[PDB]
């Protein structure tokens, strides 16, 4: 039948569905590991290589404010060749919102021939990784026990993977971007800036941009480390030539990391006696060892955990998920505050376009640390080794966790969506003094201003005497003006910035909500007490007590993609509105700021019809007002994004049962004509039928919001 | 009239409620050959004792969910599970094996 | 100057800290 | 289908009326022409019909616009979220309530989960109720403000 | 150097596993660089 | 509650017992078929209606047949 | 490896002794310091009669409920007004709620009761198992919250002369 | 005439008086005794 | 200032009702707990 086809891509890369050997399944995930480093790797020889040939990048090194950056280019077939705009400089491509040419500015690069050798070492790693996964497993493939050793793992990532990374890109920053950059900033052309190895061999052209390197690395082995006090500076704030951070407190940065985690990795035991191991640490976290306030985790505490870690790759896969996600997350509110990149903060296309995207990358990263949560504790959770500890116990108060977190999601929603259609009505009755808002009744984020009030007083310099200028000019401080175009100023955070903060708590608890209880209700429940040998994915266990549908841990990941999806999307509106109303923008000729939205974000985002109006409807004319120029393709996937959203509507709202009686007519039709063919025609499952539906409404839904965002940015940003 | 230790537990929030006193309740009965950690039907693990054991459930898909478990995740299997339905006013009815 | 408003509500609300441990210790000291 | 039909009757009525029949005619044959010069052209004054800059006779038809937009959205919770997830749900729920103080109450019916066939006849009404009470704001607040 | 001395006479106290002797001779020298570092840039400023 | 028929296409094969979770069927002695026994349901009033019995059915069509009828505790499933 | 479980203390114990209960011995809900004041306050104050269970539960109650909407409310403007549209509300909530008491008791004991009104039921939180406890409580939910209301609303009406009295104006 | 509820029409105490009865008055009661014959034995 | 309790410090309406409070509220209902603390048995 047609369900083997479908059933076949998806038992392909779940390892332990097949005979289940751990060692044998701990090789083949170390292979495969080596096989999608050879793709990042082939990805990352693409990005250097179309930016070494098909692009305006030796003209946008010029002059960064007035070029706009292009790495794509299109052929002349069909008439697509209109996407192909003028980014100033007479080139005509598609103008990139990834942001690659203010990193490779930041990072050294000049020339197309330094990303072009860079996208042959791309293509070369790529070969030796697909030479490791068929080396560490078709010859040579380790055991268990090294597998096993989590404290040389430890040890060797911390210190060797990120202590050594971090150092050995302060090397590269000290002795290569940190000139580059300084002669930049100061305005010389590029033909005058030296190649990057001319800063070695002439030691003396880095003593005039630093006069600490003429004496050497002389005080580094003698302490005497404030000689270095030029280059690795603790200043803080925006270069005012870039907007970008200060290179100096970049290498700085990634000086006193490469030490903090040298440091971490010498913490765990391996070979000689000395360190700490991970049972050790598991097995005294219990009472009565703990501080007395954490006294119900009881006598057992952490002493059993350490056996999941030795045998659940799953349950390593759904930490490590989550941690990405968290990263991720950091990555997106630090790099938009605080830009990294030189030319980067004024590129509104480009801040709008790194935001959105590792917010969603972090968002489908904790749903599959919910969903390999869920995985461990169907298949490789045993009771035996857990008993009244920590995961026990967990799972001996779930009606009392889900039914706490049931109550304030309700109370999240009462409390944050009410209080705007509050005001919906409010307004409509021509009642705004009734209204929450600034100039009704207020609610003002009190605790935040608190943190900007603090984040601002400790620079000067109450508790950090060290930096001349703020962490980040969006907790205080002044207007970086970079190009007649604001780079960062102050957030102000009034009711508008309460109301959508509580709505971010209520849309991630609800997230959590349906995730922690598919999580912890997926071996038993009072409805089903044998739902573990069910399995993870099943779609239900009958019409019966009322019907089951949906019971199963992976129909809850299910329905937490849609959360996911309605919680991150409220994200970034959130981002992209008040960035355009009270940051991004103009500094006139008379000294005043002009917003991109003229500060309205205060008044109309507090209601339901504002965000309508003044942000659906309003900001949605240049993608739909796109058709005859060059941002038509996202005119185009804007309504591709609504077909596959409406067209999800019909595999989650049916069921297969219609869809089975309606083939069978087909089926007669296609036998009385005498062209039948072997493979018999199913409809798609009960989960087929919901992951088609789920896929195709998070792909419809991000897709527009892609168009939306993109063709705003890429004419007014 | 029903005879065994109840097994070493921790308690829960998954078990007995106002249904189990007021309309029906259930016991399953077993006897096992050596002490050993099973898992509850309404979440966690327990520990049964080496000779006769006694738990009161609050559905019969508990205790025949128990019981599947005793016949299948333990060897030497246990099948001499013994099912009852316990009314309010102490009536005891033997129902599972019948 | 004198106290601000906000530093009198920080030291109502840190007292709360004193008033819940000298309740545990008087429980336990005896009934 | 219904939807389409009264799209094309008030679309090509709008174009008669103010006397711009041609403007219709190119844009009628390709998407965006439904999706810019009726859908969003149309929703101008009626997303209007409260503001910041004040109230005014559309502000009933903008509510009912929202209030259309919002009976349509909670419809999708009853059509994809099927039964088991909320019965579930509804025992820790149970168990909430019999373990706290001072709630004195009990259900004399035992709450469950919607059934299978009454959630989808749930999320039809609320699909159905969503549908009309947006476009038959749209319809009024567009048609009576551009006449 | 008097960091070192420190490291060697109340390190002898702390640590269960002594001896795989050679390695936490090689651990107490480096807490003693570490000890060290902080120590004379924290008298460096006072 | 529920009704719980079995018609006589049944071989007999114990399976339908084996799925019920409820234990709601037992096997008889009949000789209507080669194994000599068929299956019953004498406690339907313990069936909630998860129809695993018609899922471990080998006759085509099935010879047990589950109908929903009035729902009640033990039919809901209720533990509360 | 899990023989040495369940052997030493532990401050979550299984509820009244029985594990196989659906609830746990935890500080929150076992404590003395929380069976003190739970098993003392007017819902469970031991040998009150259902009246005046109901008459501190309704003073303590119909007292806040005027509170919100005298400094929220539609009315704020003006402090009459204010004091006026708070008392309704607390009169409204309390009549409410008052009916909604006297109609689950006219629906819950019809013969014996469905769950924890039930005669067989141990439901230590729900002690109130006769209708007549039932009605008693009502009435007094509703005296003694109207009574608290009125007392709310005379002390906010009359907070010009109530201010002068804590500051001593009147001794001049 | 602008700054509250009006009526030029014959009885115009009557709106006054009946959405009050109609909305919120009277469901409370409706609702009661709705519920008392739903639950009756 | 010379007819009245007023305060001149942060906070002025904390002393007119904590006054209250310790002295005349709240010291029966502390009375009355300790009465029933000493005459349990
Ligand atoms: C009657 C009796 C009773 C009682 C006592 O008595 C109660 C209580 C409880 C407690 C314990 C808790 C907490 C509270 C809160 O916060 O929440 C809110 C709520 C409210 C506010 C509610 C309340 C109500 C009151 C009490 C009464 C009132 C009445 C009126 C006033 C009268 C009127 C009458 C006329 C005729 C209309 C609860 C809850 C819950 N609920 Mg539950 N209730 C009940 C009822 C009901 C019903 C009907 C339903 C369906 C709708 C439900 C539902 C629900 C859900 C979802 C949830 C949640 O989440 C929660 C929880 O669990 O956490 C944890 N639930 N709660
Ligand atoms: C200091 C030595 C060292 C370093 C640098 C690494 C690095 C890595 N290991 Mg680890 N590993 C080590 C020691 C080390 N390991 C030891 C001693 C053990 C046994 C306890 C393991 C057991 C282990 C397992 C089981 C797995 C890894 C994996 C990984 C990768 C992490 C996942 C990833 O994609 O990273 C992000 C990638 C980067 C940050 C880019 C830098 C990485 C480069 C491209 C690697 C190749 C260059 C070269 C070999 C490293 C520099 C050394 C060279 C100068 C001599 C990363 C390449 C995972 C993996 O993906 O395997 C393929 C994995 O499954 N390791
Ligand atoms: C980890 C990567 C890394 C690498 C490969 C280098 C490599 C080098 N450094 Mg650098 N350096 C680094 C990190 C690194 N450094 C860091 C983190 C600092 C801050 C403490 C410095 C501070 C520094 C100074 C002050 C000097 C060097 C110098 C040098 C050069 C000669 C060193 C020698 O022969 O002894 C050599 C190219 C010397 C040089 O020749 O300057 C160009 C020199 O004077 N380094
Ligand atoms: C490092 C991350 C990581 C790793 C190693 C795994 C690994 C695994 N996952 Mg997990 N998972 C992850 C992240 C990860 N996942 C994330 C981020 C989520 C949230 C979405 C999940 C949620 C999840 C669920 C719900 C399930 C798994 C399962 C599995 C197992 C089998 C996978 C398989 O056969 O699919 C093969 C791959 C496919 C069938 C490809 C389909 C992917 C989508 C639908 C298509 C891509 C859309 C594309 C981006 C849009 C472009 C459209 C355009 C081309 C037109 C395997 C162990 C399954 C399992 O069997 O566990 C027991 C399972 O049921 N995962
Ligand atoms: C706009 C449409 C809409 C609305 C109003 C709701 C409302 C709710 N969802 Mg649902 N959901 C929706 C769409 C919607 N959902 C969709 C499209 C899906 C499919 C993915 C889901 C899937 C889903 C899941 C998986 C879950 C929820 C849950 C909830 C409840 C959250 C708790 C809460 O906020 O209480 C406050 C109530 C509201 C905010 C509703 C509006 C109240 C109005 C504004 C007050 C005025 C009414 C007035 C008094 C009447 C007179 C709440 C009832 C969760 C739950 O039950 O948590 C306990 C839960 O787990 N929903
Ligand atoms: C929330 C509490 C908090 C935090 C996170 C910091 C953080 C910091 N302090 Mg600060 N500090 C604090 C409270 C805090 N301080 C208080 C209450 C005082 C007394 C007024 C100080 C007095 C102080 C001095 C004198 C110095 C720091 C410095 C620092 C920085 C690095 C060194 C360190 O001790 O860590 C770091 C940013 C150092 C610095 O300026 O680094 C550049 C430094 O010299 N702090
Ligand atoms: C015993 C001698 C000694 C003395 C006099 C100091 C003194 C100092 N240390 Mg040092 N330190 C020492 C030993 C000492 N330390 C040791 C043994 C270590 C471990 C290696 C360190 C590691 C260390 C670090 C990493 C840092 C300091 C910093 C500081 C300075 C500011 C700390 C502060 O006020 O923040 C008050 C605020 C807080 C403590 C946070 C709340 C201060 C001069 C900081 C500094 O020099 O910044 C300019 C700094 O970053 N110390
Ligand atoms: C079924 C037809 C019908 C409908 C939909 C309405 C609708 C309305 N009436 Mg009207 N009313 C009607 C017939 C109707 N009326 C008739 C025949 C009379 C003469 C007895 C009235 C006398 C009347 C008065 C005095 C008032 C209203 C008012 C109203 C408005 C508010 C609701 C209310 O307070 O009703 C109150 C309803 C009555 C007093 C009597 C209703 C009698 C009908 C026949 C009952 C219909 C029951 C229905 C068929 C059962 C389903 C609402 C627009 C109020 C208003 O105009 O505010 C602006 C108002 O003050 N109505
Ligand atoms: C903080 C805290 C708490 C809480 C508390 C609270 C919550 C409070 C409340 C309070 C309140 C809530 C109060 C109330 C009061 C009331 C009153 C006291 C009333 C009175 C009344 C009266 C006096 C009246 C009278 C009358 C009548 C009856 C009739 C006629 C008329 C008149 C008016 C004369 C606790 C303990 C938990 C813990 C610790 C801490
Ligand atoms: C999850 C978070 C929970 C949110 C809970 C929200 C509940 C409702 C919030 C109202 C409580 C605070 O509301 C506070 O009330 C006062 C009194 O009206 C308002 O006061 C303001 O408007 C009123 C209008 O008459 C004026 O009298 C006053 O001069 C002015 O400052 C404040 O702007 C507001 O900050
Ligand atoms: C539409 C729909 C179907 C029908 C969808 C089907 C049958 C999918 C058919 C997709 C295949 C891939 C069509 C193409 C068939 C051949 C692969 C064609 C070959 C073409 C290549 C040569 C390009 C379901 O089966 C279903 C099941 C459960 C809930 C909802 C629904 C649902 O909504
Ligand atoms: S409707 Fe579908 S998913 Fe729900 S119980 Fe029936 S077969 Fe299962
Ligand atoms: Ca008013």
């Amino acid at each position: 039948t047609t369900t083997w086809i479908w059933d076949l891509h998806a038992d392909a890369h779940d390892f332990d569905s097949h005979t289940t050997d751990l060692e044998d399944i701990s090789r083949k995930i170390f292979s495969a590991h080596f096989g999608h480093l050879a793709v990042i790797f082939l990805w990352l020889s693409g990005m250097y290589f179309h930016g070494a040939r098909f692009s305006n990048f030796s003209s946008w090194m010029t002059d960064p404010i007035h070029i706009k950056p292009s790495a794509q280019v299109v052929w002349p077939i069909f008439g697509q060749e209109i996407l192909n705009a003028d980014m100033g400089d007479g080139f005509r491509g598609i103008q990139i919102t990834s942001g690659l040419f203010q990193m490779w500015r930041g990072e050294g690069f000049t020339h197309e021939f330094q990303l072009f050798w860079t996208a042959i070492g791309a293509l070369v790693m790529a070969a030796l990784m697909m030479f490791a996964g068929w080396f560490h497993y078709h010859v040579r493939a380790p055991k268990l026990d090294w597998f096993r050793n989590w404290e040389s793992m430890m040890n060797h990532h911390l210190a060797g993977l990120l202590g050594l990374g971090s150092l050995g890109w302060a090397g590269h920053l000290i002795h290569v971007a940190l000139p580059t950059n300084k002669l930049l900033d100061a305005g010389v052309p590029l033909e005058d800036i030296p190649l990057p190895h001319e800063f070695i061999l002439n030691k003396s052209l880095m003593v005039d941009l630093y006069p600490s390197f003429a004496e050497g690395v002389k005080p580094f082995f003698t302490l005497n480390w404030s000689a270095y006090a030029d280059f690795l500076t603790f200043k803080g704030g925006l270069n005012p030539v870039t907007g970008g951070l200060w290179m100096t407190d970049i290498a700085h940065h990634h000086v006193a990391i490469a030490v903090l985690f040298i440091i971490a990795g010498h913490f765990y035991r391996t070979n000689w006696g000395i360190g700490h191991s991970f049972r050790e640490l598991l097995d005294d976290a219990r009472t009565p060892k703990m501080l007395p306030i954490f006294n119900f985790i009881g006598p057992v505490g952490h002493r059993g955990l350490d056996k999941i870690f030795e045998t659940s790759w799953h349950a390593n896969l759904a930490i490590h998920l989550v941690q990405f996600g968290t990263a991720s997350l950091l990555v997106a509110h630090h790099m938009y505050a605080m830009p990294p990149y030189p030319y980067l903060a004024t590129d509104y296309a480009t801040v709008t376009s790194l935001f959105t995207h590792h917010v969603w990358i972090a968002g489908f990263c904790i749903v599959g640390g919910a969903a390999h949560a869920a995985i461990f504790l169907v298949r490789d959770y045993n009771p035996a080794d857990h008993v009244n500890n920590v995961l026990d116990r967990t799972l001996r108060h779930r009606d009392t966790v889900v039914s706490h977190l049931a109550w304030v999601c309700q109370f999240l929603g009462f409390h944050s969506f009410a209080m705007y259609c509050h005001n919906d009505t409010m307004r409509a009755f021509g009642r705004p003094q009734d209204m929450f808002s600034d100039t009704g009744i207020q609610l003002q984020p009190i605790f935040a201003q608190w943190v900007q009030q603090i984040q601002t007083m400790a620079v000067g310099g109450v508790t950090a005497p060290g930096l001349g200028g703020p962490v980040s000019h969006a907790f205080g401080g002044g207007v970086v003006a970079i190009g007649d175009k604001i780079a960062m100023m102050p957030i102000q955070l009034g009711t508008a910035d309460f109301l959508i903060h509580h709505i971010h708590a209520f849309t991630i608890h609800v997230t959590v909500l349906v995730l922690l209880k598919g999580v912890l209700f997926s071996r038993n429940s009072r409805l089903i007490p044998d739902k573990g040998e069910l399995g993870f994915r099943f779609p239900c266990d009958g019409p019966g007590r009322g019907g089951t549908c949906q019971v199963s841990a992976w129909d809850h990941v299910f329905l937490g993609l849609f959360w996911m999806y309605n919680s991150l999307s409220i994200v970034i509106f959130h981002f992209f509105w008040k960035m355009q109303s009270d940051v991004w923008g103009t500094v006139g000729a008379d000294g005043t700021i002009s917003h991109i939205t003229g500060g309205n974000f205060a008044q109309a985002s507090i209601t339901n019809n504002g965000w309508l109006r003044d942000f659906l409807w309003a900001q949605a004319s240049q993608v739909i007002g796109s058709y005859g120029s060059a941002l038509s393709a996202y005119g185009l996937f804007f309504l591709a994004g609504h077909f596959i959203f409406g067209f999800s509507l019909m595999f989650l709202f049916s069921g297969r049962g219609y869809w089975q009686e309606l083939i069978e007519s087909i089926v007669w039709a296609h036998n009385k004509l005498k062209i039948t063919t072997a493979i018999q025609p199913r409809a798609l499952s009960i989960t087929q039928g919901r992951a088609v539906g789920v896929a195709h409404y998070l792909l419809g839904g991000i897709v527009t919001t892609w168009a939306f965002f993109l063709a705003r940015m890429a004419a007014i940003g | 009239t029903l005879t065994g230790k109840t097994p070493v537990f921790g308690g829960s929030t998954g078990g007995l409620l106002t249904r189990a006193a007021v309309e029906e309740k259930y016991a399953i009965t077993w006897t096992s050959t050596k002490q050993q950690v099973f898992e509850m039907p309404t979440g966690g693990a327990a520990i049964m004792h080496e000779g006769e054991n006694l738990l009161y459930l609050a559905r019969k898909e508990q205790c025949l969910a128990l019981g599947t478990q005793l016949r299948s995740k333990f060897k030497p299997k246990i099948e001499d599970y013994k099912i009852y339905r316990i009314y309010p006013n102490g009536e005891t009815q033997y129902v599972h094996p019948a | 100057m004198t106290l601000s408003e906000t530093q009198v509500f920080v030291a109502l609300v840190i007292a709360l800290v004193p008033a819940i441990l000298a309740f545990r210790l008087s429980t336990e000291l005896y009934k | 289908t219904l939807g389409w039909v009264t799209f094309y009757w008030h679309w090509k009525h709008l174009s008669v009326w103010s006397g711009n029949v041609a403007q219709f005619n190119e844009s009628s044959t390709y998407l965006m022409g439904w999706f810019r010069d009726y859908l969003w052209a149309n929703s101008a004054q009626l997303i209007n019909g409260y503001s910041p800059a004040g109230t005014n006779s559309l502000a009933v038809w903008a509510w009912m616009f929202l209030f259309g937009h919002l009976a349509w959205a909670v419809s999708f919770m009853f059509l994809i979220t099927w039964r088991g997830y909320w019965q579930e749900l509804i025992e820790t729920l149970m168990w909430a309530h019999e373990n706290t103080p001072l709630s004195f109450g009990y259900p004399k019916d035992k709450p469950v989960a919607l059934s299978i066939v009454q959630a989808r006849l749930v999320g039809l009404t609320h699909f159905t109720v969503g549908y009309i009470a947006t476009y038959g704001a749209f319809l009024i607040a567009s048609t009576s403000s551009r006449f | 150097c008097n960091l070192f001395v420190l490291a060697i006479g109340k390190y002898a106290i702390q640590r269960p596993g002594a001896g795989p002797g050679l390695p936490e001779l090689l651990a107490t020298a480096s807490l003693g660089h570490i000890l060290g570092a902080g120590m004379i840039l924290g008298l460096g400023n006072a | 509650s529920h009704s719980v028929k079995i018609y006589d296409t049944c071989i007999g094969c114990t399976q339908c017992v084996r799925a019920c979770p409820l234990d709601v069927l037992e096997m008889v002695p009949w000789d209507g078929c080669k194994a000599g026994s068929i299956a019953s349901s004498p406690r339907t009033e313990d069936c909630v209606g998860c129809k695993r019995c018609e899922t471990a059915c080998p006759t085509d069509f099935l010879s047990i047949r589950v109908y929903l009828g009035a729902e009640t505790t033990r039919s809901m499933g209720l533990a509360y | 490896t899990w023989v040495d479980a369940y052997d030493q203390k532990d401050i979550i114990q299984p509820y009244r002794g029985n594990p196989e209960l659906g609830n746990l011995a935890t500080p929150v809900n076992s404590s003395n310091l929380v069976k003190t004041y739970i098993n003392n306050l007017p819902a469970y104050r031991p040998g009150l009669t259902p009246f005046l269970r109901g008459l501190e539960i309704g003073m303590a109650h119909g007292y806040f409920l005027v509170g919100p909407e005298v400094v929220v409310g539609p009315l704020r403007e003006t402090a009459h007004g204010a004091n006026l549209s708070g008392l309704i509300t607390a009169i409204y909530i309390t009549v409410s709620a008052c009916l909604g008491i006297s109609i689950f008791a006219l629906a819950t004991f019809q013969g014996d009761p469905r769950g924890a009104y039930n005669s067989n039921s141990p439901d230590r939180l729900r002690p109130l198992r006769s209708k007549d406890g039932w009605f008693q409580l009502s009435g007094g939910i509703l005296l003694g919250s109207m009574g608290g209301a009125i007392f709310a609303y005379v002390l906010l009406e009359n907070f010009g002369d109530l201010d002068a009295i804590l500051r001593g104006a009147v001794n001049v | 005439d602008m700054t509250q509820l009006t009526g030029a029409y014959a009885a115009p105490w009557l709106p006054w008086i009946m959405i009050p009865l109609i909305f919120y008055i009277l469901p409370f009661p409706i609702f009661a005794i709705i519920f008392l014959w739903i639950e009756r034995e």
